[PDB]
């Protein structure tokens, strides 16, 4: 199967370029004309079409673009790249790479990459946990996460026990702190039984800042004193 | 620029109705318009290229007609797993544009949520910040009152609160609030209240926590 993959820096300068490159697996960029493209989505906003380029080289691109975009090939690498120049704050959007092909239009897009520009600089996140105990659980099931709190930009991505959990898992969309940052909460809801026996270990990853960490989530360990059996 | 104009923006409907969004072009476009439906935080997926013809893969209860200016999709009976925003693109001429996008809900009966709430962790205390946490999780309708009380003193501007979105599977709710403060104010304060409003409750609940 064509998968298509995306990559490049999510935090750009105003007034810079943007750096961003497609490859396609799975596949060949030819076979006669496909119509590799790219397309942008500002966040609560609709779609909008940047421009594409086909195996001769030739290029038509958005009229409001023209200019700032420049999009090439590399046929040896299987790649194509998109140039985006004098970026202001409102091309701070998730960009897709699809491919236009046949019969309409866009029958393949790529993960998407977000593109945040900011003059401020990469701040990576603090994860603190989110603990399950008596007041955590309502009924036959206790409730736990994790706490992503206080990093910029956009976007960190939450797995528990390395993807082995993944029923009763609810990650939270991040939200605009009164200062600056984003944060978000990934919570999994279990049976109140597995509390002192199964581990709980969320894998919070922050690609723009290079960080991943790791963090068991334990029951709460109360210590204003209780008394202790060996 | 073909401008594209889609109706409604959003709309409620329930498992195994009749779903009829609208898409209008400004000029003719023949039968090159193609329907994407995008799932939140997942790239657009194809649904229907031409104007009428299904997509390898994609379920027969999608349909789309039209021709010319105006165009219409239609899913023959929604399931949960069809929450999304659907999209039309004309592939005619240069630029390429997509409509205003609609917001396709699921309607459900009631459901209450269950109230769970987190005191600050160590960790997070360290670092002179205290953030407590009150979720609810798996209820219906999306629209719900969360209001924090400490020592019974009803808080307000600052907290946070974000909702996922419904589940594919039980079309659910489930909503977050975050209540942060500096470590002095936490350490301050004894009780800690989480009041939660609901349709799903005959009366507020409130989950509290008081060591802090």
């Amino acid at each position: 199967q064509v998968q298509l993959q995306e990559s490049g820096p999510g935090l750009v300068k105003p007034s810079e370029t943007l750096s961003l490159t497609c490859t396609v697996s799975g596949g060949s960029v030819s076979s006669g004309s496909y119509y590799w493209s790219w397309i942008r989505q500002p966040p609560g906003k609709g779609l909008e079409w940047i421009g594409y380029i086909y195996y001769s080289g030739s290029t038509n691109y958005n009229p409001s673009l023209k200019s700032r975009v420049t999009i090439s090939v590399d046929t040896s690498k299987n790649q194509f790249s998109l140039k985006l120049s004098s970026v202001t704050a409102a091309d701070t959007a998730v960009y897709y790479c699809a491919r236009e092909g046949k019969n309409g239009a866009f029958d393949i897009w790529g993960q998407g990459t977000m593109v945040t520009v900011s003059s401020a600089s990469t701040k990576g996140p603090s994860v603190f946990p989110l603990a399950p105990s008596s007041k955590s659980t309502s009924g036959g099931t206790a409730a736990l996460g994790c706490l992503v709190k206080d990093y910029f930009p956009e976007p960190v991505t939450v797995s528990w026990n390395s993807g082995a959990l993944t029923s009763g898992v609810h990650t939270f969309p991040a939200v605009l702190q009164s200062s600056g940052l984003y944060s978000l909460s990934s919570v999994v809801t279990v049976p109140s039984s597995s509390l002192g026996t199964q581990t709980y270990i969320c894998n919070v990853n922050h690609k723009p800042s290079n960080t991943k960490v790791d963090k068991k989530v334990e029951p709460k360990s109360c210590d204003k004193t209780s008394h202790h059996h060996h | 620029d073909i401008q594209m104009t889609q109706s409604p923006s959003s709309l409620s409907a329930s498992v195994g109705d009749r779903v009829t969004i609208t898409c209008r072009a400004s000029q003719s476009i023949s039968s090159y318009l193609n329907w994407y439906q995008q799932k939140p935080g997942k790239a657009p997926k194809l649904l229907i290229y031409a104007a009428s013809s299904l997509q390898s893969g994609v379920p027969s209860r999608f349909s789309g007609s039209g021709s010319g200016t105006d165009f219409t999709l239609t899913i023959s009976s929604l399931q949960p797993e069809d929450f999304a925003t659907y999209y039309c693109q004309q592939s005619y001429s240069t630029p390429l544009t997509f409509g205003g996008g609609t917001k396709v809900e699921i309607k459900r009966t009631v459901a209450a949520p269950s109230v769970f709430i987190f005191p600050p962790s160590d960790e997070q205390l360290k670092s002179g910040t205290a953030s407590v946490v009150c979720l609810l999780n798996n209820f219906y309708p999306r629209e719900a009152k969360v209001q924090w009380k400490v020592d019974n003193a009803l808080q307000s501007g600052n907290s946070q609160e974000s909702v996922t979105e419904q589940d594919s599977k039980d079309s659910t709710y489930s909503l977050s609030s975050t209540l942060t403060l500096s470590k002095a104010d936490y350490e301050k304060h004894k009780l800690y209240a989480c009041e939660v409003t609901h349709q799903g409750l005959s009366s507020p609940v409130t989950k509290s926590f008081n060591r802090g």
